[PDB]
């Protein structure tokens, strides 16, 4: 089923970037009618500006110059029960760096009931020039190499020790 | 026939209170919209029936002139009870009292008949 | 002993008899037994006459005996019949002469058989009054003649001294009460007329001994029933304290208008629609969705809060609210009937953490107690059978043609030719499916014709060679003639008849020894145990007609409580057929689903009485029959230095333990690879690199093992071969990953073989090595019996395909999923028009049916494991034709096909299974020096030192202290009256814990609190009293140590309740602490020796069960990883809900423990089978993942679930049973 996976927090200059905002229902069987809005502030600036509003089927974006001609939808297609509100930036600039907020306006449908939920997903991304490898990846790689080398040295140490012992046992025979 | 328990003959002293006790029993659980109870009086065996109390979503007391305001409901129908009370019974109250109970979903209609006799 | 020796009953002889009484048993001559051959034949002038008593032990008393033509003995008293008629009187003479007669016996038998035929009418016509009058008259007449022959209450051998006449008396008394002035309960009085069907138990020969043997077996089952009640009660108190009111959770609304409150609603709403308008009610269920406060149990949809309010699920009968309902739910878990629904409901209500409670309850209560009942019934029957056995012991042209026919009948080759023809005809009839082109149909038809012609020619040749007389003298030949007649009748002149040639395959029995064993079982069912199967049939009939008479009035009257269309449900008791089907379904373990409906319509008291009588009685007899059948069946050279060093390294215990730890780590690193692995990317990375570390370590271990053992010693070892295979697969995967250009097809499909990495633990853990050795030793008989079962179910599945091939299609309406009324849209042609007109209709199959023989095998697996059979039985009995809309119970008698299948396939073949498997385990136990085959060596040492505890030796009681008041205390403590007083106090604490319930008064809770306080006070007082008595030697008894422990735990439970009340707030942990007081109850097994023996048997079987549980846990782990790999992302259709799916390791191991008892495996498999839309979606999005499609592989799903069923059968139903049986024998013998 759905997985609420956090978005990547490191966009690279001049290339593409998909900002994940995944807000799936607490019960998958219910049928809702979801639309979303995205707000954004550049780094070093203190307000929030709506950039695009996705609706029943079409994506309407505000007339800010920062995101004109370089934003396309990436969430669920043709569902009308969106359950995944993921914006895709093409040709990221140095202005797509700051705090994004993914407002999810879900309207569930029940027997005699129409609930109006609103989960706010906040994504902070920073644009850079070169893809920086994760500290987790680099430290786990060097740790794997260290463990492999330590196991090799332990094995050869025990090997040469038992070899000297076997040679000493054979010398007496 | 529906299981309705009433005394076939009920003998009451003039001036006392007469509880007309009837037991209706059917499967299922009673429904307020669903459960309907009707009580009628007759002065004699062949005499026209006069409805004097009904249950239709609640008790309706028809306040027949012949009873003044002496009729009261005296039963909790959810208990299969639909008894009525006739306060301060008078000689003219002698006659036949009929309880009719129709209970959805039960198709069958219960009927209890009491012959009330007034002593002296 | 001489023919002249016996003398007719004369007054002169009786005059001597009375004198011997005035002066003051031979089993061979017992009444009813056959007269021994020693006395020879009876002269015709003395038969059916009173004779002098031949037994001198009885000859003193006033008795006499009358002989039947068949040499049976009948004993009567010589007194006048009710002080009226002496034996010399003429009336009593003719009365006895007609009493002792096979004509009269068979008259009564046929009369009560016709009465049993008439009892099943369920709405008899007007004229049955004179039939019942005739039956009552015949009964009164036979009772009258036996009264005239014996005497009512006067005498030693009077009519009443034997109990089987009490029933004949009661039945006529009740019949005449009914005819005369009768009470108001006409139906509950007509129910009492069923004892006419018990009359045959005494009329028919032998049934009177079979029932006596059953009553003897119950006398042994007594102690296991006591322990069953005690264990169900202890686990019911635990389940009560845990889930009191948890089943009452319901996800309630949030936005209430008109100031409407929870209570203001609950007091005013009662209809299910009004309920559904406020609570969740998940789209088609009768009860609201269970909710949860705890994080794991979950989850109610946005806009709904969790609150415990309303009625419990399943009309109110599925709950742990009161102790009675907790006991009923734990009996439901102990008989494992629909226990998967209770599993899922209480887990959703409380949390997925209580899988621990359900594992304990199943793996102790259900399995251990059922295997204890089996072991005790087995021991009882075996000892009874052993005791019985020991105490018992043209014409010339015609002759030329016949010679030539015998010469060409070629015995050494024609028998084999006909066997090959039989097998070919079977494999030719098994090549039939629903969608068949006309060429295929014609091929099948001409093949059937050719085969039936071959068999007819062979039969006529054999007849003319051996002829009509000596030929038909043989059973197989008369059987083949019957079959060839049944096949030739349809040459040019029904398919149930057509499916009868398959029985010819039993001609393999003369060559196939295990098929011969199956024939022997089926024949012992109607032979040596024919009387026992007749008792079973009579009991099933009695219970069926009793259920009918008691509940068929209400069912018809009050259908709406148990159904929404106000029509009869699928399983009712309004007809004799459906009543019998319900009794059969309760013989199988499926009692509760119908007990709920029958309770709803006809009262809990009556339905509980009837269903518990059915369950207990009918299961006991069935169990006895199963046991009887099964038992009866049994009886420079630097390279060499390098090799030595690396061999020492490999054999080093440090290296062995390190490799075991790395195996455990590499196995546990698979549990993290679920759908939530896109999150926790750091753990994802450390796993992606630990994978390479582990692959390298295992490659180095393999190279060390090579250089240390040599290719010979290495590849001559199955464990090393398994390790080599797993490491080679891992190396292929690593090389592909590191080289690239490999993310396609085979590589991605062998990456999931990483689920086999746990298999490296078998070679290391001795507790799994021993179990795997035992199973691998047993596997040849498994193969033989699986082959026999395959051929038998092939017969049944060819029949099933011929009957239900392509008739399961229906016009479901996809919104609610309800068959169209078949008045409109009667066939597929109109269904397609309705599909053009509307959107939500779909001509859909069942996905598990008899469309071909493979699907037939699957449907039969479901019908024979009883988990998923109702959905097939319904559509079968509704089937009409090949392309017609099914009508509601239009066939209604393929229920007979499924009953016959269950009885033969499931019962008999599973009996063959258990028998051959326990027999193979006994052969292995013999071959291995007689020591147990499920324990390692350290476990065997532990087991011997533990069996030492079974000593009956009385130890030195105590040295009494010299101090006077201390010795007074010592005596008052050592008093047996004091001991029994403590026992009764424990029983009073037990009922104090039982009286609790959900929704009790605050005053009641306070009184129970203070009663518990006084109980703990008394217990601690007697403990410190025994201490002041025996300061030094109190702790030298394990039972006294346990008493000290449990009183400490009780006082600290009170103190912890105090400390929580002060500083903490946690209902769950508070409850689990309060669970401590079950210790104060568990002190009852101290005096109950019959319980203390079976508990010692369990303590004996604990190590072997630990090894079997280790193997089962490793198999469950491998299958859980295979699940998380394949069956994640599948559609959530049924049984694969939000909870209990295959998404993560928790959910996968939960579903797998559910399936470990075979429960609900049909529901778990159903969403996987669907593919090829519109049954699924092959390109879904799954937000948060890159995998598309939400349907699983049908083939891999069938293989997964069927292989897990078979494996967890082998391991859990045939090794748990074997361990329990051997260890219980060990316990009870010494
Ligand atoms: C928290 C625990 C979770 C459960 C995990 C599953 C583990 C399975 C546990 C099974 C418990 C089985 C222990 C039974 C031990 C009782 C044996 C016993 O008392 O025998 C006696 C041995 O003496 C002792 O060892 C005393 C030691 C105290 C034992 C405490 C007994 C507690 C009973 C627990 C009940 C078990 C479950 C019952 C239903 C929940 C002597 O035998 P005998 O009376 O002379 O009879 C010989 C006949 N020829
Ligand atoms: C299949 O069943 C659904 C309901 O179970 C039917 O839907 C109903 O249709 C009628 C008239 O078409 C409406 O008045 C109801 O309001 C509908 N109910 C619901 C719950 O939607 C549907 O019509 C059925 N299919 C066909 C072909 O009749
Ligand atoms: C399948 O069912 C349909 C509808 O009942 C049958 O339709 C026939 O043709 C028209 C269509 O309604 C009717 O006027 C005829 O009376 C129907 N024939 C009969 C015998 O009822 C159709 O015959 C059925 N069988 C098929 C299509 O093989
Ligand atoms: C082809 C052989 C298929 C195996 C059939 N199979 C069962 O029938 C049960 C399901 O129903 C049971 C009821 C019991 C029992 C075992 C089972 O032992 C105690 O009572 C089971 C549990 C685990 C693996 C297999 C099975
Ligand atoms: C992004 O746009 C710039 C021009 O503004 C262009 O030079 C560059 O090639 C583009 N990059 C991609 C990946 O489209
Ligand atoms: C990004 O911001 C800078 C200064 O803040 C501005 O000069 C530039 O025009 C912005 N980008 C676009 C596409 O307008
Ligand atoms: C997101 O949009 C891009 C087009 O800019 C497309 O190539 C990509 O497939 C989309 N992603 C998803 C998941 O649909
Ligand atoms: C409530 O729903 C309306 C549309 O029905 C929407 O415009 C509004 O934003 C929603 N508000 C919240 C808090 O969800
Ligand atoms: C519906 O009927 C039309 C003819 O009117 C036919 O062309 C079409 O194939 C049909 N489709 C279905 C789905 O029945």
């Amino acid at each position: 089923g759905c997985v609420e996976v956090d978005s990547e927090t490191e966009a690279v200059y001049g290339m593409t970037f998909k900002i994940l905002c995944i807000s799936c229902k607490r019960r998958s069987e219910t049928n809702a009618e979801t639309f979303t809005e995205w707000t954004f502030r550049q780094k070093g600036t203190e307000e929030f500006v709506k950039i695009l509003r996705y609706e029943n089927e079409v994506l309407q974006l505000e007339e800010d110059e920062r995101f004109e001609g370089r934003v396309v939808w990436n969430g669920s297609r043709g569902t009308k029960d969106l359950q995944d509100l993921s914006i895709f930036i093409t040709n990221v600039t140095y202005n797509h760096s700051g705090d994004y907020e993914c407002h999810v306006y879900r309207l569930l449908f029940f027997e005699n009931y129409e609930h109006n939920t609103s989960v706010v997903k906040k994504i902070h991304i920073e644009v850079v020039d070169k893809a920086n490898r994760d500290m987790a990846s680099i430290v786990s790689e060097i740790m794997m190499y260290v463990l492999i080398v330590v196991l090799t040295i332990w094995l050869v140490a025990e090997m040469i020790y038992c070899y000297k012992k076997i040679a000493a046992a054979t010398e007496t025979a | 026939s529906m299981e309705v328990t009433v005394p076939a003959t009920l003998n009451v002293l003039n001036g006392s209170d007469a509880r007309l006790p009837c037991t209706f029993n059917s499967c299922y659980t009673v429904n307020h919209k669903q459960f309907s109870l009707n009580w009628t009086y007759q002065e004699c065996n062949n005499c026209s029936e006069e409805m004097f109390l009904q249950f239709r979503m609640k008790i309706i007391n028809l306040k027949l002139e012949r009873f003044q305001d002496r009729v009261e409901f005296s039963g909790n129908p959810s208990k299969y009870d639909v008894s009525v009370m006739l306060r301060n019974v008078q000689p003219e109250d002698e006659g036949i009292y009929n309880c009719y109970i129709m209970n959805p979903p039960d198709r069958h209609r219960g009927h209890g008949k009491i012959h009330l006799q007034v002593l002296m | 002993p001489g023919p002249q020796s016996f003398v007719h009953f004369t007054k002169q002889s009786l005059a001597l008899i009375e004198q011997r009484i005035a002066e003051r048993p031979s089993s061979d001559l017992e009444a009813g037994k056959q007269l021994p051959f020693i006395y020879g034949d009876i002269p015709p002038g003395m038969v059916s006459e009173p004779l002098e008593d031949l037994d001198p032990y009885y000859a003193d008393k006033k008795t006499f005996i009358v002989l039947n033509k068949g040499k049976t003995i009948f004993r009567f008293n010589a007194t006048p019949a009710l002080y009226m008629l002496s034996p010399f009187s003429p009336l009593r003479r003719i009365s006895i002469k007609i009493l002792v007669h096979s004509l009269f016996s068979m008259l009564i038998m046929c009369t009560i058989l016709t009465n049993c035929i008439f009892m099943t009418m369920n709405n008899p016509p007007d004229w049955t009054k004179n039939v019942e009058y005739t039956f009552t008259g015949i009964y009164t007449f036979e009772s009258l003649v036996k009264i005239l022959a014996r005497g009512f209450c006067v005498g030693e051998f009077t009519f009443l001294r034997d109990p089987w006449n009490w029933l004949d008396f009661v039945v006529i008394v009740f019949a005449y009460l009914t005819e005369f002035v009768n009470l108001g309960n006409v139906s509950a009085l007509r129910t009492f007329r069923v004892l006419r069907a018990l009359k045959t138990i005494s009329v028919i020969p032998g049934l009177k001994t079979i029932v006596g043997a059953l009553i003897q077996s119950v006398k042994k089952l007594s102690d296991v029933m006591i322990l069953t009640v005690f264990c169900l009660s202890v686990f019911a108190l635990i389940g009560l304290q845990l889930f009191m009111g948890n089943l009452k959770h319901k996800c309630f609304r949030n936005s209430l208008e008109n100031n409407e409150t929870l209570e203001s609603i609950m007091n005013t709403l009662e209809s299910e629609e009004d309920f559904r308008k406020y609570f969740y009610y998940l789209e088609g269920s009768k009860d609201a969705l269970l909710c949860g406060f705890s994080t794991d149990s979950g989850q109610c949809p946005e806009g709904y809060t969790c609150v415990k309010i309303g009625r419990n699920p399943d009309y109110g009968y599925t709950s742990f609210d009161t102790f009675s309902w907790a006991f009923l739910a734990l009996f439901r878990l102990m008989t494992q009937d629909y226990w998967e629904n209770l599993y899922q409901q209480t887990l959703r209500a409380a949390g997925k953490t209580y899988m621990i409670f359900f594992v304990v309850v199943i793996f102790l209560g259900s399995f251990y107690l059922i295997n204890l009942i089996l072991a005790v019934v087995a021991m009882a029957y075996e000892e009874q059978n052993q005791a019985n056995i020991e105490e018992a012991k043209c014409s010339p042209y015609w002759i030329k043609f016949k010679k030539c026919i015998y010469f060409i009948v070629m015995d050494p080759f024609v028998d084999l030719a006909i066997t090959i023809c039989i097998v070919l005809n079977t494999l030719f009839m098994a090549m039939e499916h629903h969608p068949m082109t006309e060429e295929f149909k014609n091929v099948l038809a001409i093949g059937n014709l050719v085969f039936t012609g071959i068999f007819a020619a062979e039969m006529v040749l054999k007849l003319i060679a051996m002829d009509p007389y000596e030929y038909f003298q043989v059973g197989w030949n008369i059987f083949d003639s019957l079959i060839v007649t049944l096949s030739l009748v349809e040459l040019f002149l029904l398919s149930v008849l057509r499916s009868f040639r398959l029985l010819r395959v039993f001609k393999l029995a003369k060559s196939w020894p295990t098929l011969n064993m199956l024939i022997k079982i089926i024949g012992n069912s109607v032979g040596a145990l024919g009387n026992l199967t007749l008792v079973l049939a009579i009991i099933v009939f009695i219970f069926a007609v009793v259920g009918m008479q008691l509940f068929g009035k209400s069912y018809k009257e009050c259908v709406c409580k148990i159904n929404d269309d106000c029509t009869l449900p699928r399983w009712h008791m309004n007809d004799f057929f459906h009543s019998f089907l319900i009794v059969f379904r309760v013989l199988c373990g499926e009692w509760i689903e119908t007990m709920w409906d029958c309770m709803e319509v006809a009262g809990q008291a009556m339905c509980l009485i009837v269903y518990m009588m059915v369950m207990v009685i009918g299961n006991l007899v069935v169990l006895n029959l199963f046991l009887a059948l099964l038992l009866s069946s049994f009886s420079g050279k630097i390279w060499w230095n390098i090799r030595k060093t690396c061999y020492k390294i490999v054999e080093h215990s440090w290296f062995e333990s390190f490799i075991v730890l790395m195996i455990l780590l590499s196995s546990g690193a698979l549990a993290f690879e679920d759908i939530y692995i896109e999150r926790k990317k750091t753990i994802k990375i450390i796993l992606e690199y630990a994978d390479k570390i582990f692959t390298y370590i295992f490659i180095l271990e393999m190279l060390l093992k090579w250089i240390a053992y040599g290719y010979k010693t290495y590849f001559t070892n199955a464990w090393c071969w398994l390790d080599f295979l797993i490491v080679d697969v891992s190396l292929v995967t690593l090389v592909a990953n590191t080289l690239g250009y490999s993310d396609l097809g085979p590589i991605k499909s062998l990456r999931t073989l990483r689920a086999l990495r746990p298999l490296r633990a078998l070679s290391r853990f001795e507790g799994m090595r021993v179990v795997v050795n035992a199973l691998i030793g047993a596997i040849p008989s498994i193969m033989n019996v699986l082959l026999v079962c395959l051929i038998f179910w092939l017969i049944f599945s060819i029949m099933g395909v011929n009957l239900f091939a392509g008739k399961f299609y229906e016009c479901i309406n996809t919104t609610d999923g309800s068959r169209f009324p078949a008045s409109q849209v009667p066939n597929r042609s109109e269904c397609f028009a309705l599909m053009n007109v509307s959107q939500n209709v779909r001509w859909k199959n069942l996905k598990v049916n008899f469309d071909n023989v493979g699907l037939g095998y699957l449907s039969l697996l479901q019908v024979a494991t009883f988990k998923g059979w109702t959905i097939i039985m319904y559509a079968a009995v509704d089937s009409v034709n090949v392309d017609k809309q099914p009508k509601y119970e239009y066939s209604l008698y393929m229920y007979i096909y499924f009953v016959v299948f269950i009885i033969f396939g499931s019962f008999f073949t599973l009996n063959l299974f258990i028998g051959v498997i326990i027999d193979n385990f006994n052969q292995q136990k013999k071959k291995l020096g007689g020591q147990d085959i499920f324990m390692t060596e350290e476990q065997k040492k532990y087991y011997n030192a533990m069996k030492k505890l079974g000593s009956k030796k009385p130890q030195k009681p105590i040295p009494r202290p010299g101090n006077k008041i201390q010795g007074c205390i010592f005596d008052l403590v050592t008093n047996q009256a004091f001991d029994i007083s403590i026992m009764v106090l424990i029983c009073l604490n037990m009922v104090t814990m039982m009286v609790e319930k959900e929704g009790q008064s605050q005053h009641m809770t306070e009184v129970l609190y203070w009663i518990n306080v006084v109980f703990i006070i008394l217990f601690t007082g007697e403990c410190v009293l025994k201490l002041i008595s025996l300061r030094h030697y109190y702790f030298t008894v394990g039972w006294n140590i346990f008493d000290f422990v449990v009183v400490i735990i009780s006082i600290v439970g009170m103190f912890l309740a105090d400390l929580i009340e002060t500083y903490f707030v946690s209902p769950t942990l508070f409850r689990v602490i309060r669970l401590a007081r079950i210790g104060r109850i568990l002190r009852l097994v101290k005096g109950a020796k019959g319980i203390r023996t079976l508990l010692f048997a369990l303590m004996m079987s604990l190590p072997a069960l630990f090894n079997i549980g280790l193997l089962l846990f490793l198999v469950m782990f491998i299958y859980a990883i295979f699940g998380m790999s394949n069956f994640a992302y599948v559609k959530k259709e049924d049984g694969i809900n939000d909870m209990f799916n295959f998404e993560t390791f928790g959910n996968s191991m939960i579903c797998l423990f559910q399936i470990t008892t075979s429960a609900g495996w049909d529901g778990l498999l159903a969403p996987i089978l669907n593919s090829k839309p519109p049954d699924c979606d092959p390109k879904k999005v799954h937000p948060g993942s890159s995998v598309e499609g939400d349907c699983g592989n049908p083939s891999v799903g069938i293989f997964y679930f069927v292989s897990y069923i078979i494996i967890s059968f082998l391991v859990v139903v045939n090794m748990y049973i074997a361990v329990i049986l051997e260890n219980f024998s060990v316990a009870t013998e010494e």
